[PDB]
């Protein structure tokens, strides 16, 4: 198993899915078409701001 | 000034060369959905009007 982690805007969470496009999906973190994993995200406005 | 949605405006774009990358590459758009066309291939495609 590979665990990947990063911080993004709340509006960008929708780009972290297979087949997505946009600045994050196209130029930061691209998921494969047949992705087998799970995407876990939580608000961090208490730590990262 | 934009139009009221009950009286939505329409403009014909024609007899011209487009570059949809100028639009899709901009970060200001909060939503850029496409139906029956893909935002990337949209710049390789051509239309009557």
């Amino acid at each position: 198993v590979y665990a990947d982690s990063f911080v993004i805007r709340g509006d960008e969470v929708r780009q972290i899915a297979p087949g997505q496009t946009g600045k994050i999906a196209d130029y930061n973190y691209k998921l494969p078409d047949d992705f087998t994993g799970c995407v876990i995200a939580w608000n961090s406005n208490n730590l990262d701001s | 000034r934009f139009a009221s949605v009950y009286a939505w405006n329409r403009k014909r774009i024609s007899n011209c060369v487009a570059d949809y990358s100028v639009l899709y590459n901009s970060a200001s758009f909060s939503t850029f959905k496409c139906y029956g066309v893909s935002p990337t291939k949209l710049n390789d495609l051509c239309f009557t009007n």
